[PDB]
């Protein structure tokens, strides 16, 4: 799961780096902002992964019922 | 004679009556170059060429016509 | 190689000529564009604008990239289309045709003799050419029967 | 005497673009000096909307006679060569063959001309020599 | 740069007009006649040639099934 | 033999021969013509009352001028709508159903009739240009199946088993043509000859 | 100078290509016809490529 | 080495088998390219017969020319889509 | 490996150029050090990135099997399947080779903002290259239309006097027409639940539904080739777009329409394509003939070349809709040959003459051979390539395309031979004038072709002649991929 959270933190680095361009400051200005931004999107990324993992479990349970519903139709 | 503007117009073919000062030196090199691979054309041609009327015997062709019949 | 002491000489001399629009021992490195202080970078451009002001179509900065990266890339492309061991479908089909001729005529003394002595390089040169080879029986057998199996795949007729 | 080429409008209306009589520049006096001697044009001369049809690079305009006269002469010429052809054909003035045209043995060389069997003889045979 | 081209006002006026012919185009009877010919008449002519001979020309390895030369000669007298 | 042209037409229910009781064109056009003239004329005299009630208020006057209809529009609009209803029903009776060509003809003629009444002070070619544009819009409206395909939609077909819910199977071949929304793995070669014809690679060369 | 940078270049390309061309033929005399570029890597075969295609079409279904 | 044609017909497979339909498509393509190879060999015989026979080419190469003119219409690539999507017997 | 590396590497390249060139925006008012020599370092990094993209496709080419039927290098990335065949492989390499050429053609003829231009060029190249390796209809449409965003801004910022007209034309002609192609893609996803290439290729739809789907797709394709009568955007866009924009538009963007026929029409709508071929041939033949006669009357140098491109792409459309291998291979070779000659003619006409005299009116130029002999040699050489003179890849493409049309339709396909006459009429009318008579009185003598412009012309001419003399370099790769597109049942 580290690889997924690694990308989310890298997304947060991009968000901060893009913000520096908006505010017209050097990208090395206040380096702690990248650390703050990286962790804020790792937190969102971890919650996002739980959301998607839950969705796949729920989708399988609903699909089983849908297949039984379709088998009756195909007759 | 005229003005050929040869200061900056130097096409591969010469530009208005151009003969370089060292033309004798270059002519021998080109004549050597022309002669050298003119023999190369001859050596390649003798190896690669063939007579298309002698590649297959007339007896080989009679079998072809009957087999394809 | 910023060499700040060298710019000061260059900057001062342009000051000896107050009029405007009326050095080869200078170079920069890759690490200079990112690490020099903001004061020094300003000085270099002020000279570069003024040095260029005091002035054909060469040393434009692209020649090294194209002749070290691009031309070898096209050479590599030229090599691949020349010396890559890749069969095409038409070249495969000719080899397959000769293979099936061998399998249909195993009891053929004459044909297998020519097939074995027909080298792999002359497979695509069958017929009349400069190469002196015996394919008369090989051509004779292809003209006799049909060695494709297309009729065996269309099992439905009209 | 000198007439404009075809498909040259006698009037046009393109807003404020200057309206001028079309001048075929090919006909300009070549012994005058011009700023563009090859094109026979002076600098800043207004161009007709179809000037590309009325300058040196356009196809040459021959005007020795009118087109209808040239077309009438052109038809008159080839009409004579057709009347001459038609008089001989209808009257049949061309000579007859002095000999029966050439014939060949072996059923007119039918076998030598790609005939398979007797069903395709006259398909490929040349004229047949009936006298063995 | 150094203005290496001697700009001609009449050239510029002529070139500007040739780019902007669309402004003055009127869909009159003359324009309608050319529109009909180029976009209706000619496409219809090719339209009927394409579907008339759609699959009606088996010209691959087409054979000769009829003699070319006459066997006998008949004089005209 | 007929030319084999593509037929890009959305699916529609086709009435069996002997069906399609025709609709009275004059009676249907009468209701549209009379009802429109009553409303347009009635709303005209209602707005004249609003004029009399107030004419020194610019806000009311500006809004009333937008909705105001000229005299030739008060007559032309009911006539154009009445002719449209008559010609739409008249052509539909002719063709045993409604077609995009019939609606194109009915709308352009109805527009041209109305345009020649309430657009008298414009060139004739200008009125024809609008009428062709108006007629094309309604022909396109009919071609697209009016506001919805209804029983011919894929969702309707999917509920009737005429969709692709069960998938495909090449072993099954059907003599009858597949449904509009249905896809198959393999088809009878006779159907291809019916569609394309013989020739350039079908059966013969 | 007839040996300038522009005249020599086409000849340098020509001879080098012929040299590599003749080099390749000898390499095909000693490696069962395998070419001089065989060091870069060989060509993937149907069986190895079918498995990727089989897993690609299963997911699509 | 020299790969071989996996002889597989559309008539003996379920198209829902992704790998089996792929083989039938490949199988039909490879049999058509072989017929193109055979046609070229026959044309090679025609050219050699024509050159050698001289004025005798009409008689000497008659059956070779007849065979080439018969094979030419159908010894060309036809694709697999035509037979995959059409059942001739229906 | 291919798609993943081609996207990840270029994103790092895009971010790198932004980080370096935008670190000093904050009221520093400094002089920097990368801004010297027209942002030379930033230009050089982008030039290197373009060349490296060519190296990535090569690594996957070494393992390509020309004797394998089906897509290879099948990959999954961003929930999308990516694969390559013989047809796609050559178009990807053509697209990536033109990347460095587009950058180098605008090496020193931009008024400023070199980092923005280089990024957009590398961004246009990758999006177009990725369009040849996607394996579903929706991914095809995403990459088909994604290029509009950078192309619209590229024209409007770096364009000529009428750039505003040209930017609107490209955005509205192409977006409106492609939305009709999106309608057909939505229908496929509704009734089949997938847009995968292989999945939809096996399904036969009703002959009426195939007609509606064909028309939707053909509207998007016909505008982007372009064909008559929806071609009016191209001459306006080409005359105002920057030189690099014209090279990519004339070298890659137009070839996506032919690839659209190969993917979106031939294997899935096979039955209806045979029905539409006479209509396609009539439209294309008149596109070829009309564009050639219209080109005669043009007075703008870059518009003449733009109309020349329309005539040849009508021939490509004719070949690809032939149902035989000769026409399909001929259309593909003509696409590649055009992909080099057409950008070269824009460099000669809109990159060398325009950079010296800043005027594209034909009336100002004649007798250029007197003081520009090197320019005249390349102008004459590429003019004969553009008219399909033998020994050029254009002729091999044109001859097989015309032959494929004749085999497909002997009567009407014979009109395609007018390309031989008509192309030489307008191309040699322009070349005979630029190299004819006395050197123009409206021009001042200046420098001839420089080393950079010689380099661009040579490396667009070299592939054209190698393909022209030995096209089997291309036909071997295309042979098995093209044979799958033929639809016929001979009994
Ligand atoms: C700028 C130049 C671009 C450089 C890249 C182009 C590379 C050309 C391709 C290299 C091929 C290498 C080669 O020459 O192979 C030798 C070849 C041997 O092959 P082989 O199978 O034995 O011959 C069979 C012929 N039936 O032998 C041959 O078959 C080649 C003989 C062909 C002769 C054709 C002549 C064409 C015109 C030649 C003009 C130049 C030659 C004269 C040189 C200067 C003379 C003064
Ligand atoms: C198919 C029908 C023919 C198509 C015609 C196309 C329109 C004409 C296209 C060429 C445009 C004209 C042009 O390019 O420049 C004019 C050029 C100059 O020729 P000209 O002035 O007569 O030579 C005098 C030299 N002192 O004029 C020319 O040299 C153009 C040469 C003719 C172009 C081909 C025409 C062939 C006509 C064949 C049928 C002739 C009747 C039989
Ligand atoms: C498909 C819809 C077909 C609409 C055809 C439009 C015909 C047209 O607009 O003609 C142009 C005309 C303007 O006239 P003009 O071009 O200046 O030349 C006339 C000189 N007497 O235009 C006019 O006369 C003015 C009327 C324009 C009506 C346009 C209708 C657009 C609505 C449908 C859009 C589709
Ligand atoms: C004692 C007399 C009492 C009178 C009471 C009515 C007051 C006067 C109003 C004028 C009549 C119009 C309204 C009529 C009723 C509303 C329409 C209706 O329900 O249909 C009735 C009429 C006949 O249709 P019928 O088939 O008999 O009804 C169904 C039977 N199964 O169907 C019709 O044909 C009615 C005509 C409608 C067509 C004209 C209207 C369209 C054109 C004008 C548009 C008005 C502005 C647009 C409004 C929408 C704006 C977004
Ligand atoms: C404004 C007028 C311009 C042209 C208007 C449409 C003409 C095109 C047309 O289709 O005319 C046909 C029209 C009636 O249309 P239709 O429904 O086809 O007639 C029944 C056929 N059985 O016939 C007409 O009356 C017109
Ligand atoms: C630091 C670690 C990086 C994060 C590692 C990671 O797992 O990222 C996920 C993905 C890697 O790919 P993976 O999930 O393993 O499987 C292939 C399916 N995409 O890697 C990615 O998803 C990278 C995606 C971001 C780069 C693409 C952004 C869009 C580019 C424009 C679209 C171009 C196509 C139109
Ligand atoms: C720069 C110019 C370049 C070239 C421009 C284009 C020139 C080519 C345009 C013409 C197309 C090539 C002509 C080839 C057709 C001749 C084929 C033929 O053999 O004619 C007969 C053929 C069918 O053969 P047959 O057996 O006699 O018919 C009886 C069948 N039981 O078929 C027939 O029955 C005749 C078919 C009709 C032929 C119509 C020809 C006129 C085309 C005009 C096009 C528009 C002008
Ligand atoms: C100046 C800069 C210009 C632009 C440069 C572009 C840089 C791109 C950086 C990407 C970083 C990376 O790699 O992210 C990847 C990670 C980890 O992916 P995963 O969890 O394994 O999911 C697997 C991914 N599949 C499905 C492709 C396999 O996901 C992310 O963070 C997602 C990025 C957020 C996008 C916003 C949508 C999600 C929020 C939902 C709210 C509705
Ligand atoms: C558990 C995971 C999250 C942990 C951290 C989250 C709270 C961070 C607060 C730290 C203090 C702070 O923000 O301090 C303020 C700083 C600096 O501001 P500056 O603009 O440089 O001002 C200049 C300051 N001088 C003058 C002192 C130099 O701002 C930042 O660094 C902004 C980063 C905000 C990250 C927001 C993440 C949002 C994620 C949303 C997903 C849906
Ligand atoms: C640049 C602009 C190009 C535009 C597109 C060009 C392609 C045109 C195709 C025309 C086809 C054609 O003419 O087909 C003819 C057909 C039907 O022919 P029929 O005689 O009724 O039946 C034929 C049977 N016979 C031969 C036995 C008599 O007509 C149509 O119903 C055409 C409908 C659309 C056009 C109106
Ligand atoms: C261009 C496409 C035109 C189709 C030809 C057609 O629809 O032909 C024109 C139709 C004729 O239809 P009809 O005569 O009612 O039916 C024909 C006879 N039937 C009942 C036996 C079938 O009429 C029209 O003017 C309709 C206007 C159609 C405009 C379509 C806009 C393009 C949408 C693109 C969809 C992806
Ligand atoms: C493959 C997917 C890539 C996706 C990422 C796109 C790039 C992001 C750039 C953000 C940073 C930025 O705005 O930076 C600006 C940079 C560089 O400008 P500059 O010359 O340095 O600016 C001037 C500064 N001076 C004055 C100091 C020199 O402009 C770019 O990069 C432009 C690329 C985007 C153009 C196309 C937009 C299309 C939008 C919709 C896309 C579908
Ligand atoms: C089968 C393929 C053959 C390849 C080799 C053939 C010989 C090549 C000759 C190159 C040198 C040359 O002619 O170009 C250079 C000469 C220069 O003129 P000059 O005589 O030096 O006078 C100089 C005086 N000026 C400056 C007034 C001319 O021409 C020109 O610029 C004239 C313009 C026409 C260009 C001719 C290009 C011909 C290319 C052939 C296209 C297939």
């Amino acid at each position: 799961m580290i690889a997924s959270l690694a990308g989310w933190g890298l997304f947060g680095v991009t968000v901060r780096a893009y913000q520096q361009g908006i505010r017209k400051v050097p990208f090395s200005y206040y380096p702690l902002g990248y650390v703050y931004s990286a962790l804020g999107w790792v937190a969102f990324g971890y919650g996002f992964n739980l959301w998607t993992e839950r969705n796949d479990k729920l989708l399988e349970k609903r699909v089983e019922k849908l297949k039984e519903s379709r088998n009756l139709r195909l007759s | 004679h005229h003005i050929h503007t040869p200061s900056y117009i130097k096409p591969p073919t010469g530009g208005w009556n151009f003969t370089p000062a060292n033309w004798k030196q270059n002519t021998v090199l080109v004549l050597v170059g022309f002669t050298a691979c003119c023999v190369g054309l001859y050596k390649l041609g003798e190896a690669g060429s063939y007579n298309p009327k002698l590649k297959y015997k007339e007896e080989e062709l009679s079998r072809w016509n009957q087999s394809a019949k | 190689a910023f060499n700040l002491q060298l710019e000061k000489e260059i900057r001062s001399k342009i000051d000896s000529l107050p009029k405007l629009n009326n050095v080869t021992n200078r170079k920069l490195s890759l690490t200079d564009y990112l690490f020099q202080n903001a004061a020094n970078q300003a000085l270099y451009v002020d000279n570069e604008a003024d040095l260029k002001e005091l002035d054909e179509n060469e040393n434009e900065g692209w020649e090294k990239i194209m002749y070290v990266g691009f031309v070898p890339t096209m050479i590599l492309i030229f090599a691949i289309v020349l010396f890559k061991d890749d069969k095409s479908i038409d070249e495969w089909a000719m080899d397959e045709l000769l293979l099936r001729l061998k399998e249909k005529n195993l009891s053929d003394v004459e044909l297998i003799d020519e097939l074995d002595k027909l080298s792999k390089s002359h497979v695509g040169k069958i017929g009349a050419s400069e190469i002196n080879k015996r394919d008369a029986v090989i051509i004779e057998r292809i003209l006799n029967g049909e060695y494709d199996q297309l009729s065996g795949l269309k099992k439905k007729e009209l | 005497k000198s007439f404009l080429p075809h498909f040259i409008p006698k009037n046009y209306s393109y807003g404020d673009y200057p309206r001028l009589k079309p001048e075929n520049l090919q006909k300009r006096d070549p012994y005058l000096k011009y700023d563009d001697q090859a094109n026979k044009r002076n600098f800043n001369e207004p161009l007709h909307p179809q000037q590309d049809d009325l300058d040196m690079w356009a196809p040459d305009h021959f005007d020795f006679v009118q087109d209808s006269i040239a077309l009438k002469w052109f038809g008159t010429f080839f009409g004579v060569l057709a009347v001459f052809s038609s008089v001989i054909y209808i009257g049949g003035l061309y000579p007859e063959k002095p000999a029966n045209p050439r014939n060949y043995p072996f059923s007119g060389l039918a076998k030598d001309l790609g005939a398979s069997s007797e069903e395709d003889t006259l398909l490929y045979a040349a004229k047949i020599d009936k006298s063995i | 740069g150094p203005h290496l081209l001697r700009e001609d006002a009449s050239f510029q006026r002529y070139g500007q007009l040739r780019d902007n012919l669309a402004t003055y185009w009127k869909f009159n009877r003359k324009a309608a006649r050319n529109v009909f010919i180029f976009l209706v008449a000619v496409p219809a002519g090719l339209g009927y040639l394409a579907y008339n001979y759609e699959g009606k020309t088996p010209f691959v390895g087409k054979r000769r099934t009829e003699p070319i030369f006459e066997q006998d000669y008949v004089p005209r007298k | 033999e007929q030319f084999h042209l593509p037929q890009p037409f959305w699916p529609t229910t086709k009435t069996k021969e002997g069906e399609y009781v025709p609709k009275d064109s004059i009676r249907e056009a009468s209701k549209v013509f009379i009802g429109s003239g009553v409303l347009l004329g009635g709303m005209h005299f209602r707005r004249l009352m609003q004029y009399k009630k107030g004419s020194a208020r610019p806000g009311l006057a500006k809004y009333l001028n937008l909705f105001s209809l000229s005299k030739s529009q008060l007559i032309g609009f009911p006539v154009a709508l009445g002719a449209f209803s008559f010609l739409s029903h008249s052509f539909a009776n002719l063709q045993e159903g409604q077609t995009a060509t019939g609606e194109f003809a009915a709308s352009s003629i109805a527009s041209l009739i109305g345009l020649s009444i309430f657009r008298t002070k414009k060139p004739l070619s200008s009125n024809v240009a609008i009428a062709v544009g108006m007629g094309s819009l309604f022909g396109f409206l009919t071609w697209a199946g009016n506001f919805n395909l209804g029983d011919n939609s894929y969702r309707a077909a999917l509920e009737a088993g005429n969709g692709n819910e069960g998938g495909f199977d090449n072993k099954v071949i059907k003599t009858e043509r597949q449904g509009f929304w249905e896809g198959v793995y393999r088809r009878p070669l006779s159907q291809t000859v019916e569609d394309l014809g013989e020739g350039r690679g079908i059966i013969t060369q | 100078n007839i040996f300038n940078k522009w005249n020599v270049t086409p000849f340098v390309w020509l001879f080098a290509t012929v040299g590599i061309f003749q080099w390749d033929k000898s390499h095909r005399e000693s490696h069962d016809g395998k070419g001089i570029l065989d060091f870069l890597g060989e060509i993937k075969v149907k069986e190895s490529l079918d498995t990727y295609f089989k897993e690609y079409q299963t997911k699509v279904a | 080495d020299h790969v071989r044609s996996p002889n597989v017909s559309f008539d003996d497979i379920d198209y829902n088998n992704s790998q089996d339909l792929h083989n039938a498509q490949e199988s039909l393509l490879r049999e058509q390219w072989i017929r193109v190879s055979a046609l070229k060999v026959c044309r090679k015989a025609l050219e050699s017969c024509y050159k050698t026979s001289g004025p005798n080419h009409y008689e000497d190469c008659r059956e070779i020319a007849e065979k080439y003119l018969n094979m030419l219409p159908d010894h060309r690539i036809q694709g697999f889509l035509g037979y995959q999507k059409n059942d001739p017997s229906k | 490996m291919l798609v993943q590396n081609l996207i990840i590497f270029n994103i790092i390249g895009i971010v790198l150029l932004v980080l370096l060139n935008n670190n000093n925006n904050g009221i520093l008012n400094k002089k920097s050090l990368l801004t010297i020599k027209n942002e030379l370092k930033l230009k050089q990094i982008g030039l290197i990135i373009s060349i490296i993209n060519i190296l990535i496709i090569i690594e996957n080419w070494i393992g390509f099997n020309s004797n394998y039927y089906g897509f290879q290098n099948i990959e999954r990335f961003l929930n999308i399947y990516w694969g390559i065949d013989g047809i796609s492989l050559l178009l990807v390499l053509l697209t990536l080779i033109l990347g460095p050429i587009a950058i180098l053609s605008n090496w020193k003829n931009l008024k400023g903002y070199y980092t923005y231009y280089v990024i957009s060029i590398n961004m246009l190249v990758i999006l177009m290259a990725l369009n040849f390796i996607c394996l579903d209809l929706v991914s095809f449409y995403i990459l088909f239309e994604s290029t509009l965003a950078p192309l619209f801004l590229l024209i409007g910022i770096y364009g000529a006097n009428n750039k505003n007209k040209a930017a609107y034309y490209v955005l509205i002609y192409t977006l409106a027409s492609s939305l009709f192609m999106l309608l057909s893609i939505v229908i496929y996803y509704i009734i089949i639940n997938s847009t995968d290439y292989i999945y939809i290729n096996n399904i036969i739809l009703s002959i009426n539904l195939q007609s509606l789907l064909f028309i939707g797709i053909i509207i998007g394709i016909a505008v982007k080739t372009p064909l008559m009568p929806v071609h009016t955007w191209l001459p306006t866009v080409h005359s105002e777009s920057p030189l690099g924009g014209s090279i990519l538009l004339a070298g890659v963007i137009l070839k996506l329409a032919i690839y659209g026929v190969i993917r979106l029409l031939l294997p899935n709508l096979s039955e209806i394509s045979m029905m539409f071929t006479p209509i396609i041939y009539i439209i294309s033949i008149l596109t070829l003939i009309y564009s050639s006669l219209i080109t005669l009357k043009q007075t703008d140098l870059k518009v003449i070349i733009a109309y020349s491109s329309i005539s040849h792409l009508a021939v490509c459309m004719i070949g690809i809709f032939a149902n035989n291998l000769i026409g399909i291979n001929g259309s593909l070779i003509l696409c590649l040959a055009h992909g080099f000659v057409s950008p070269a003619l824009f460099i000669l006409v809109g990159g060398i003459l325009y950079d010296r005299y800043h005027n594209r009116l034909i009336n100002y130029y004649q007798g250029l051979s007197t003081f520009m002999p090197i320019f005249s040699i390349y102008l004459v050489v590429f003019s004969f390539c553009n008219t399909g003179t033998p020994l050029s890849g254009n002729f091999v493409g044109e001859f097989l395309s015309i032959t494929g049309a004749v085999i497909r339709h002997p009567i009407i396909g014979s009109l395609t031979a007018a390309s031989v006459l008509l192309s030489a009429c307008y191309q040699m009318k322009l070349t005979n004038r630029l190299t004819g008579s006395v050197f123009s009185q409206y021009l001042h003598i200046t420098n001839d072709v420089t080393n950079r412009e010689i380099f661009l012309l040579n490396w667009l001419l070299i592939p054209t002649i190698i393909i022209g003399i030995y096209p089997s370099f291309v036909t071997n790769i295309l042979n098995l991929a093209s044979s799958t597109l033929i639809y016929s049942v001979l009994i």
